[PDB]
């Protein structure tokens, strides 16, 4: 049982640092373009709410 | 066991510990050395007995 | 799975809303984050900064805002976005806070889960008034013989652990919470201290240690550990009392009774001294910051036994001090002394001489005291103060041609001391503490030997559960010791010292 838990957290600080590789692929593409004006319209809609 | 996700080797000691459940097999060594003693003693028990009992009448 | 819990993690971020207000810090130096913005922030809000840190406002300055910082300085930086979180410090309470550690924050540090709690309430609320209270008239028994008879321990009321560095001055508290297992078990809400140990400035070995104990002794289920480690920053500290006193004062609010043992306000005035000093504001004697009476007054003044109106509750507490060399004279000491209700002076040449607990008599006292005692343990034990301060003024008598008198009072008070040891981490109910002090009080113990009176102690116990635990049944229900009690009792100790 110790070592089923410390396996589980060995795991998800792999996967932890895959997600950090994940990250600097997102951020590689044009999504980082194209999310941007997604964050501008989803702003346009928010602000208008005020 | 249901604490345990890597479970095959808690079958693995259950099957073993109810293979061995006779772990130690029963005794019962004092029936012979019991019963020789107690043949010595109650020897020697009733003669104490019947000879303090003897001399109080006395 | 470990991706299925990541997934849900990364599903429950979503979207968001205007912040209210940005700050850009000025500066940040020492913890003392000076932030130009948030405008309308409330005294003591609580403020998040970009790196996650979260605030609070203790100076509201006429242009800047003086946070300081819960976090270490290292994560915050200058110009970054503070946002107002707009909620002043208030803490869950509820009651799923039983058997689980918590930080400050309410975060548990043991991965208990989700704190379940029914509300969360300011922590700079104040405290009930003159009339919103109902004299103390419940006893809070401590399973400490000494304890519970020489400065007999009630409810809502206030009483110091005062004393000598690290002389286990947590193993005399942590006695308490073991006894409040043979009350919690029963049902009634009466017979119910929820007990919360704050642990202020205390190591994470210490809190290892303190974990364990109270898991041995399976105490949580009752206890709340309200946890600010060494390492936890001055504003954790400082809040530290006043977030578990919040805790306190659900269970008191819902009527129900409880213990909270801060363990020590002084790390606590540590603490204060290290914010005010670093944010500049005056300070005061002994270097400790000018208003440290203030902050030791608000939080000892929470502790109430409440009113019949109020339907009486209470918030028992017991504050504990460590002293430096002993100074009770120290401006730290001397001020909580005098906002507190009653002293336990733990003396370290006591602990020595092998006493333990190494409470000395004389110098505790009870402002409360027998006004709640147990009637049976009171009437059995106002014969024991008397001898033992005979005792004490004998004690020097000790040094050969001494009177009969003098000699009486010696094997009489030599025995009373042995008595008075006890096991630490073994607590003692109240139906085997009457019986042992009904014997000293009888001097049937004069005659046994020293030596044998640790063998005797536990033989007569055994020796009267087997003879009669009709009458220990009876004294414990009873509660009041009958003649025909009083009685059966001189008897049963004159029948054990026979044997």
């Amino acid at each position: 049982v110790r070592y089923e838990a410390s396996l589980r957290q060995l795991e998800q600080r792999q996967l932890a640092k895959s997600v950090i590789s994940r990250v600097q692929s997102e951020l590689g593409n044009p999504k980082f373009q194209e999310k941007v004006l997604q964050q501008s319209i989803s702003e346009i809609e928010q602000l208008l709410s005020k | 066991r249901s604490v345990l996700k890597n479970t095959s080797v808690i079958d693995k000691i259950e099957s073993y510990v109810k293979q061995y459940k006779p772990v130690k097999i029963d005794a019962s060594k004092q029936l012979q050395v019991i019963e020789s003693f107690e043949k010595h003693a109650m020897t020697n028990a009733k003669e104490t007995e019947s000879l303090v009992s003897k001399e109080l009448k006395d | 799975e470990v991706s299925s819990i990541l997934e849900e993690r990364i599903k429950g971020v979503s979207d968001e809303a205007n912040l209210n207000e940005t700050g850009r810090v000025l500066a940040v130096g020492d913890g003392i984050a000076r932030v130009f913005g948030l405008n309308n922030i409330q005294a003591e809000e609580l403020v998040e900064f970009s790196s996650g840190v979260k605030g609070m406002a203790l100076n509201l300055e006429p242009g800047q805002v003086g946070i300081v910082l819960f976090g270490s300085d290292r994560l915050v930086k200058e110009g970054e976005l503070v946002k107002r979180t707009g909620n002043i410090v208030d803490v869950p309470v509820g009651p799923g806070l039983l058997g689980r550690v918590v930080d400050a924050l309410g975060n548990p540090i043991d991965g208990k889960g989700p704190i379940d709690a029914a509300g969360r309430s300011r922590a700079q609320v104040k405290a009930p008034g003159i009339l919103p209270r109902r004299s103390v008239h419940e006893p809070v028994q401590t399973g400490l013989k000494a304890v519970d008879a020489l400065v007999p321990i009630g409810r809502g009321q206030r009483e110091l652990i005062i004393g000598d560095r690290q002389t286990g001055k947590t193993a005399v508290a942590l006695d308490t919470i073991l006894n409040q297992k043979r009350w919690n078990n029963g049902s009634d809400e009466s017979k119910k201290l929820y007990c919360v140990y704050v642990a202020v400035g205390q190591k994470r070995s210490t809190v290892a240690q303190l974990v364990q104990t109270l898991e041995q002794h399976d105490a949580m289920k009752y206890s709340i550990i309200v946890a600010a480690t060494a390492s936890e920053a001055a504003p954790l500290q400082y809040l530290a009392p006043f977030t578990a006193a919040s805790i306190g004062e659900w269970f008191r609010d819902n009527g129900k009774h409880a213990l909270i043992v801060y363990d020590d306000l002084s790390k606590q005035a540590v603490a204060y001294r290290q914010l005010s000093l670093l944010l500049r504001r005056p300070p005061g004697r002994e270097a400790y910051p000018g208003d440290v009476f203030y902050l030791h007054s608000r939080l000892l003044e929470r502790a109430a036994k409440l009113s019949e109106k109020e339907g009486s509750g209470s918030l028992t507490a017991l504050p504990v001090i460590e002293t430096q060399g002993g100074d009770v004279s120290a401006y730290i000491p001397t001020n909580v002394i005098s906002i507190t209700d009653g002293q336990i002076f733990l003396e370290a040449e006591l602990f020595y001489k092998g006493i333990r607990p190494a409470i000395n008599v004389g110098l505790s006292v009870s402002r409360v005291g027998s006004a709640a005692q147990v009637k049976a343990l009171k009437q059995v034990a106002g014969s024991l103060k008397l001898f033992l301060a005979q005792y004490r003024e004998v004690a020097a008598f000790a040094q050969s041609d001494l009177d009969a008198s003098t000699k009486q009072t010696l094997v009489r008070g030599e025995r009373l001391t042995q008595l008075l040891k006890q096991n630490q981490y073994s607590p003692l109910a109240t139906e085997e503490q009457v019986p042992l002090i009904y014997a000293g009080v009888n001097g049937h113990l004069d005659g046994i030997e020293l030596s044998r009176i640790g063998e005797f102690e536990s033989s007569f116990l055994s020796y009267l559960k087997s003879n009669h635990n009709e009458l220990l049944t009876e004294i414990r229900e009873k509660g009041e010791l009958s003649k025909e009690l009083l009685a059966s009792l001189k008897s049963a100790t004159e029948s054990f010292v026979a044997t």
